[PDB]
């Protein structure tokens, strides 16, 4: 039965916001089992509150927040949760006073800045959020979540060149996960330029050697190579090696979809052959 | 094993001191937890440490990225007067509550013998293992209590685990980063990959 | 002939100078 | 391998020490039970330690190098910290069974 | 969790051996023989207790793990990676409901 606890913990660990199941299991486990659980419920309240905000209810929010208040009176985290409550109901300046206060009584506190920025972004404004986030990063380096958010924001502003610099800062450290290299390759391939596609195939490869079961990296390599084999600016040797790259990748994709098939094979073979 | 000893000794002087030392080695841990402090020193130092660590990791594994980028940051760090390192300028507690208690004991449980150690010892160490006795004829395996206490101490170390300047630093980073090779180190992955086959059998 | 070809088009430690 | 988690490492080291510092005590109590004195007791420690290593090898099927890079920790391991404990349990049981 | 019972059985049997041997020792010091060794039975009992207990404690001691990072990345996707919980915002469709 305790499985519910471990599933909640899982969703806490690998952030998996869906805020439909969470609130259910929370309200189930917010009951008498609380006294059974023992000194562990508080995190479950901090986790159910946010998912509830995500579901629209807002009724369970104050119950969880007031439990938190009564246990931890002079806290800071519950203050952040009150700021969240405010900004959901669209009291922005109040929340700003709050965050500036608990930064004023604690300058080396990050969460207040990272909520001020969420507010600045929820208004619609981006360009000032970016410089605020950089002025933050100008002090609190080693904030990987921030680097990834910055990369996403530069992407949605259609500046694909500095997002790559952030991804460099972010896959230099923790260089054992495919996702970062893959997203770097997608950035570059989108950026255009042969000098970049030569990197796109490289990193779509390295991101495959690691996992060796990813699929997006595979199609990425296939498309990068196939497009190299038509750009009339490279010596023959380039094109002849990219042809074999693409053909081998095609064979491997054939293997994969064959495993899958136990009608798709038709369409994928068409895609293969048409070039 | 030639002697016959009172069982009351076992009861009332042996187990007490295989217990006391255990609970004191626990309390020492819990109190050390309750004691340690933690500063809020400054934004400046934390930022400086963070960037120094960025430099460290750069020097360590800055060889999975384009060369020009590595060189660009290396320039932003080393470039004369632009480089970041060229613009910014600025036991006892353990031992003592163990040595103070042996004394209490040897002042309290003094005038008798406690137990035997099954390996023969050297004779010169006798006068300090017994400490009450006036035989000067026994072998030294027959000990007093204090020795049992200290033995317990050393024997229960390993069984709690089972149940539980700025500018110079900057300049040294700069100097150790001057001499550095990119060594891109990704320039055969393509072949290596498409060398035997693709490997996945968990679908 | 690739039918669907698309073309879409200060951070501390970022310069563009092709430094050697 | 090239890329190491460095957390599973300490976990494995811990699940070694949790076997070693226990078996040490156990062998000590055993020796104090079937009372044997001086040299032979020490021999028993070595023998027990050796047997322990073997079991680990049989729990780490096929020497698998994904757990450890080298089998040295299985043989050497934490072997001095095991000594004092063996001594203590030896002494305890001797003083608790044969004297009294 | 049968291995726990196995270990407790080893311990109980070992204690029984210790009791038997203490009382035998008393017999010895009482009949003033002090010449003979221990009966075999006690020895076998204690030794088997020891071996069994080790074989069980190895199992219940825990479980090994790989030291290759990407082993635990095989099952993972952008959806986990992308969320960035410290940058959440709620002015979206869900607030309708
Ligand atoms: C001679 C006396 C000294 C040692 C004898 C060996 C038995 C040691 C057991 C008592 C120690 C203890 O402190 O026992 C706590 C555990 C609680 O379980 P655990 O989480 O530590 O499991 C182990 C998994 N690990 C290691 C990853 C956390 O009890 C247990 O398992 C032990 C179950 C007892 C079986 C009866
Ligand atoms: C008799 C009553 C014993 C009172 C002592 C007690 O109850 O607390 C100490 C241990 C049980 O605490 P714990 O081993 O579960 O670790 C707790 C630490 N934590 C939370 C990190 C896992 O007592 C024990 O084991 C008793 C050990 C027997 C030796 C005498
Ligand atoms: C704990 C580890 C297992 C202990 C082994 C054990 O069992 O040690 C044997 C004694 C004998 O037991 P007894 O009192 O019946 O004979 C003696 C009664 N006398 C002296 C008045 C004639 O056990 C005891 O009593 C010792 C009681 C303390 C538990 C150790």
């Amino acid at each position: 039965w305790e499985e519910m606890r471990d599933k909640m913990r899982k969703w806490r660990e690998e952030n998996s916001r869906n805020s439909e199941q969470i609130v259910e299991v929370g309200e189930e486990l917010i009951n008498e089992y609380a006294s059974k659980l023992g000194d562990d419920i508080w995190i479950i309240y901090e986790q159910v509150m946010i998912a509830a905000l995500d579901y629209g209810r807002d009724d369970l929010a104050l119950f969880c927040l007031q439990e938190l208040r009564r246990q931890f009176p002079g806290s800071h985290r519950v203050k952040r949760l009150t700021g969240m409550r405010f900004e959901a109901m669209e009291r922005y300046d109040d929340a700003i006073q709050l965050y500036d206060r608990i930064l004023q009584e604690d300058p080396t506190n990050t969460a207040a800045r990272k909520r001020k920025i969420a507010i600045r972004k929820a208004q619609g404004k981006n360009v000032e959020a970016i410089r605020e986030l950089n002025e933050y990063l100008e002090q609190f380096v080693g904030d990987q979540e921030a680097w990834h958010e910055l990369a996403e924001l530069y992407i949605n502003e259609h500046d694909y060149a500095k997002a790559a610099f952030c991804l460099e800062e972010l896959m230099m450290t923790n260089p054992h996960n495919h996702l970062y290299c893959q997203q770097y390759a997608e950035v570059k391939y989108t950026q255009g330029g042969l000098e970049n596609l030569e990197l796109s195939r490289k990193y779509f490869a390295q991101a495959l050697k690691l996992n060796n079961r990813n699929m997006r990296a595979l199609f990425g390599l296939y498309m990068s190579a196939s497009h190299i084999a038509s750009n009339p600016k490279a010596s023959a040797k380039t094109k002849k090696d990219n042809m074999k790259y693409a053909s081998w990748a095609a064979s491997q994709i054939n293997r994969a979809y064959q495993f899958a098939g136990r009608y798709s094979l038709k369409a994928v073979e068409d895609m293969l052959e048409t070039l | 094993p030639e002697l016959l000893l009172d069982s009351n000794i076992r009861l009332w002087v042996v187990l007490p001191i295989v217990i006391i030392t255990f609970f004191v080695g626990m309390i020492r841990h819990y109190v050390s937890i309750l004691l340690q402090s933690d500063k809020k020193l400054t934004q400046e130092q934390v930022s400086d440490s963070q960037v120094l660590i960025r430099s460290r990791v750069l020097r360590e594994n800055g060889k999975y990225i384009p060369k020009q980028s590595f060189l660009t940051r290396k320039y932003y760090f080393n470039n004369p007067e632009d480089g970041f390192f060229k613009k910014t300028k600025r036991n006892v507690t353990n031992v003592l509550p163990m040595i103070l208690i042996g004394g209490w004991i040897n002042m309290t449980f003094s005038g008798f013998v406690t137990t035997k150690v099954p390996f023969p010892l050297t004779l010169r160490f006798k006068p300090m293992l017994q400490q009450g006795i006036e035989l000067l004829t026994l072998d030294a395996s027959w000990v007093s209590s204090a020795s049992w206490y200290f033995l317990n101490v050393f024997g229960l170390r390993s069984i709690y685990s089972l149940i539980l300047d700025t500018n110079k630093a900057f300049k040294t980073e700069w100097e150790a980063l001057e001499l550095t090779d990119h060594q891109w180190a990704l320039d055969d992955v393509e072949e290596e990959l498409m060398a035997k086959d693709l490997h996945f059998e968990g679908m | 002939r690739f039918k669907w070809a698309i073309e879409l088009s200060y951070p501390v430690g970022y310069l563009d100078k092709q430094v050697p | 391998p090239p890329f190491i988690s460095e957390a599973a490492v300490r976990g494995n080291a811990a699940v070694l020490d949790y076997c070693r510092t226990s078996v040490s005590a156990l062998s000590g109590a055993t020796a104090g039970i079937l009372g044997l004195t001086g040299l032979y007791g020490f021999i028993f420690y070595l023998l027990a330690s050796v047997l322990l290593s073997l079991l680990l090898i049989l729990k780490a099927g096929r020497r698998w190098n994904k757990y450890f890079k080298s089998r040295r920790p299985l043989f050497t391991g934490g072997l001095i910290g095991g000594l004092f404990t063996y001594v203590l349990f030896w002494t305890f049981l001797y003083g608790m069974v044969h004297v009294y | 969790s049968l291995w726990k019972g196995l270990v407790g059985i080893g311990l109980f049997a070992l204690a029984h051996a210790a009791f038997s041997a203490a009382q035998h020792r008393s017999y010895m010091r009482l009949t003033e023989k002090e010449d003979e060794s221990l009966p075999i039975d006690i020895v076998l009992q204690t030794l088997l207790a020891f071996a069994v207990t080790c074989y069980g404690i190895v199992h219940i001691a825990g479980e090994f793990k790989d030291m290759d990072a990407t082993s635990e990345l095989k099952n993972k996707t952008f959806d986990t990676l992308r969320n960035h919980p410290s940058f959440y915002v709620f002015n979206h469709r869900g607030r309708v409901l």
